[PDB]
């Protein structure tokens, strides 16, 4: 469940919270990604965070992205920087599936709902 | 794949003695216990006595106790009984055996071997 | 540890369902296997830890019980289960063997 | 759960050199020639050499310790079954790795007639993710849970397995190796591990692999390992300064040893 | 990002068949997954690692990944199916979506 602010400035700094339930952001195999999808666009990869900590980002983006996640409230935190009027959409969080032996990314299974951003 | 073969059998008189051995092959002999039974013709199977697989303790039964020796060389995969003052009443077909233990041998395969013939006269 | 088995011998025909018991006069739990003996050949085990089934044992044959008392069946008897049956206890060394059981045609 | 799946091969034997050596306590010795009687992999003796795929994985006796080791990349090996009858008549000892962690579990298990974990593959040979967990059919009367961090050229593990006054006891080493198919011929001490408080009796145990199912069944790659057994023997262990083990004279090998031991050389 | 190619649209009949595909230049190389979107909801995997339904997905779906191609395919599809569906893959652990197929029903 995406929440946090629908409105923001150009050039500003935009912090988006997900909520989780069902199971523990600490929990081995455990995955978080965040995907935003502008207004009649295709879905767009931003970053994920595995449960050990490591994390990969779309290079186009990545220089203004950073993910990290809170393992007391079971809640994982977006941020993104210098955001521009072009970077309206809808943000979405979803649960990361992965590989064991060599650590792939596989699907995004369990959705939340998805959070309006106007910049 | 897996033999045990006895030797040493034959016809011996009251008051000797004699030394039978078996020799095994086909699976791991060091790392198992080993039995000794017998059965005289016309009779049931008698357990005669039991060594671990070091070759340290050593177990036999009532009727042989004080009378016959039990051994082992894991070296060259051969089990021993040493058998002294024999009497008519232990006529027998002598057997070596790894038999199935959950307790004291922790095997989980039941081996026999071929029976060997001692004769007192 | 004293074995007994009974009847000390007992005759049935093909199909015919077999019973041999098995006692034992202390408490062994479960810790009894059971052997089958043909004339001129070593005891084969077919049974463990009171009614565990060997590998390769035909499924009609089959055992129960506990403590100082136990059963062992043959539900349909074949013509080439004539043999002698034996109860064995390995709780407490010594070992020692039941006097065997002649099961005729 | 369960799948019923045997070809059975005469035993091969390798030297065990003098290895099998670890710290008999937690005190911090240095500079020192230290004698202790303990239980030990007897030097040179001759160790079982398994070939788990050429399929079967024999349930192998305890006796009064055993060292196990193992020189696989694939992490096939995953964990091992201690207990007696290994069914719901009494209790069992069932340790189990998985892709994150440890679980050690003693319950009254009804295992399978042949357990192993299942698993499945990438498109490429370089990554896997977990099936099915088919070991049991059932688990109840459980009286110990434990979980933790996972315990699992060629890596070459090494583990030694205790059971003392109702204390199970694990130690273990991981080196590098650089042999095809052999143990090396050196010396490292292994050290303490886990050390679980379960009160049971162990006369028998099996080991448990990760198999994945092919178009000729279920299968797994090339994994082997070296089974041998420990005896109440008399060492001579020699402490450097950092207070590391680096050597070892086994007292009953042979006169030469017993000069040593006796003038502490 | 990895490269995607969709149809805009797809039009069928309810209870008809509905074939919607997606290629790319590795997609054989890799696993593929599906995913279906309404207006104002976030998408729902319906298909995963090329053939596998997720628990929940209903047994109309069904699917398959062979010359670079992968195809997601409605049996009986129904007017609740009415939805734009997209494709997922992965190069080297970088991310990539086709462009959304609108399936008319
Ligand atoms: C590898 O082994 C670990 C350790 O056992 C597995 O983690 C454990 O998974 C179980 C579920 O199968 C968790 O139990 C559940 O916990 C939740 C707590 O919210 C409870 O509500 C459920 O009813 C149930 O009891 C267990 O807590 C969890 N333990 C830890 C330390 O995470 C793991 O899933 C195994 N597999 C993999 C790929 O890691
Ligand atoms: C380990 O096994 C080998 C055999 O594979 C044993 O070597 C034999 O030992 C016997 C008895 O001394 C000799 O008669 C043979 O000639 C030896 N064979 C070979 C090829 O050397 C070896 O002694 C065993 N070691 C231990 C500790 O049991
Ligand atoms: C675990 O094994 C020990 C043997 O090492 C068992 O102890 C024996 O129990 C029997 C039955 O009460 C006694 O007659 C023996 O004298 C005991 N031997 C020793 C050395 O104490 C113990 O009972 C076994 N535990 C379980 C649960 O079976
Ligand atoms: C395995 O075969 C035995 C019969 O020998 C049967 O009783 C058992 O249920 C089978 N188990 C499985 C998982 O098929
Ligand atoms: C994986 O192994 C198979 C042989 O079983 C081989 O045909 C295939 O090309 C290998 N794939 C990779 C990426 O190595
Ligand atoms: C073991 O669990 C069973 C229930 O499955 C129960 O009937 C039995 O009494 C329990 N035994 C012990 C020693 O707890
Ligand atoms: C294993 O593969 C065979 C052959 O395709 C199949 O029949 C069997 O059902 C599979 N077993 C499992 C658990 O997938
Ligand atoms: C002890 O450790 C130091 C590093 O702190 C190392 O330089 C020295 O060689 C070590 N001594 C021995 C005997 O290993």
């Amino acid at each position: 469940k995406e929440s946090g602010p629908t409105l923001v400035k150009p050039t500003q700094t935009l912090t988006l919270t997900c909520k989780l339930s069902g199971f523990s952001v600490n929990t081995g195999g455990v995955g978080v990604g965040w995907i935003r999808q502008p207004p009649g666009k295709a879905l767009e990869w931003l970053a994920l965070i595995y449960w050990n900590d490591d994390k990969l980002y779309s290079p186009s983006l990545k220089s203004r992205l950073t993910v990290t996640k809170d393992t007391s409230k079971n809640q994982v935190v977006l941020t993104m920087t210098n955001m521009d009027p072009v970077d309206t959409a809808t943000y979405y969080c979803a649960h990361v599936l992965v590989w064991f032996g060599e650590v792939l990314p596989d699907a995004f299974d369990v959705w939340g709902q998805g959070t309006m951003v106007t910049v | 794949e897996v033999q045990l073969v006895e030797s040493g059998g034959g016809v011996v008189q009251p008051g000797g003695s004699l030394r039978l051995s078996c020799a095994a092959s086909g699976f791991t002999f060091n790392s198992y216990g080993m039995h000794w039974v017998r059965q005289a013709p016309g009779k049931g199977l008698e357990w005669v006595a039991f060594i671990r697989y070091d070759g340290g303790n050593k177990y036999y039964a009532d009727s042989v106790k004080g009378r016959f020796t039990i051994s082992r060389d894991n070296s060259k995969n051969t089990l021993y009984l040493q058998m002294k003052s024999l009497r008519a009443e232990d006529t027998a077909v002598y057997y070596c055996a790894n038999l199935k233990d959950s307790r004291y041998s922790g095997s989980y395969y039941d081996y026999w071997g071929q029976g060997t013939l001692v004769t007192v006269s | 540890i004293w074995m007994t088995q009974s009847p000390s011998s007992l005759s049935a025909s093909v199909g015919d369902r077999v019973t041999i018991t098995c006692q034992a006069s202390q408490d062994i739990r479960f810790y009894l296997n059971w052997y089958q003996q043909k004339p001129g050949k070593a005891p084969k085990l077919l049974i463990s830890d009171a009614s565990n089934m060997e590998t390769g044992v035909p499924s009609r044959f089959s055992g129960s019980g506990s403590g100082t008392d136990f059963t062992f069946t043959i539900s349909s008897l074949q013509p080439e289960d004539i043999a002698t049956y034996y109860c064995q206890q390995y709780d407490n060394l010594p070992f020692t063997f039941g006097p065997g059981t002649k099961v005729d045609f | 759960q369960c799948v019923n799946l045997r070809t059975q091969l005469p035993p091969a034997y390798t030297n065990s050199f003098t290895r099998g050596v670890y710290y008999p306590d937690k005190v911090f010795r240095s500079s020192v020639l230290h004698s202790t009687q303990d239980l030990f992999l007897p030097f040179f003796s001759n160790v079982t050499w398994f070939h788990a795929i050429h399929f079967d994985n024999p349930v192998l006796p305890f006796n009064d310790g055993v060292y196990f080791a193992s020189t696989e990349k694939s992490n096939i090996i995953r964990g091992w079954i201690f207990g007696t009858t290994l069914d719901s008549k009494t209790q069992s000892l069932l340790i189990v790795n998985n892709a994150t962690n440890v679980v050690i579990k003693v319950c009254e298990f009804q295992f399978c007639n042949d357990p192993f974990l299942g698993v499945y593959y990438h498109k490429n040979n370089k990554s896997w993710m977990e099936s099915e967990f088919r070991v049991y059919s059932s688990a109840n009367n459980c009286t110990f849970e434990y979980v933790s961090q996972p315990f699992l050229f060629k890596n070459l593990r090494e583990f030694v397995f205790k059971n003392i006054d109702g204390y199970f006891k694990i130690y273990s080493k991981h080196t590098p190796i650089n042999l095809v198919r052999d143990l090396p011929q050196g010396f490292s001490a292994l050290e303490p591990l886990v050390d679980l408080p379960i009160g049971i009796n162990i006369t028998r145990f099996q080991t448990l692999l990760a198999l994945h199912n092919s178009s000729s069944g279920w299968t797994a790659g090339a994994a082997a390992y070296y089974v041998g057994y420990l005896q109440p023997r008399t060492f001579l262990l020699k402490y450097n300064e950092n207070g590391t083990i680096t050597d070892a004279v086994d007292c009953a090998l042979d006169p030469l040893s017993e000069t040593k031991c006796t003038l502490k050389s | 990002s990895y490269e995607l190619t969709q149809p805009p649209s797809v039009s069928v009949s309810p209870g008809q068949t509905a074939s919607i595909t997606c290629s790319g230049d590795k997609l054989g190389e890799t696993y593929a997954s599906w995913y279906q979107q309404k207006p104002g909801q976030s998408p729902i995997l319906v298909i995963y690692q090329d053939n596998k339904r997720p628990s929940g997905i209903p047994e109309r779906f069904s699917g398959s990944n062979s010359e670079n191609t992968a195809t997601l395919t409605i049996s009986g599809t129904q007017t609740m199916d009415e939805a734009d569906y997209y494709c997922q893959a992965w190069d080297k652990t970088i991310a990539g979506f086709g462009g959304g197929t609108k399936l008319t029903v």
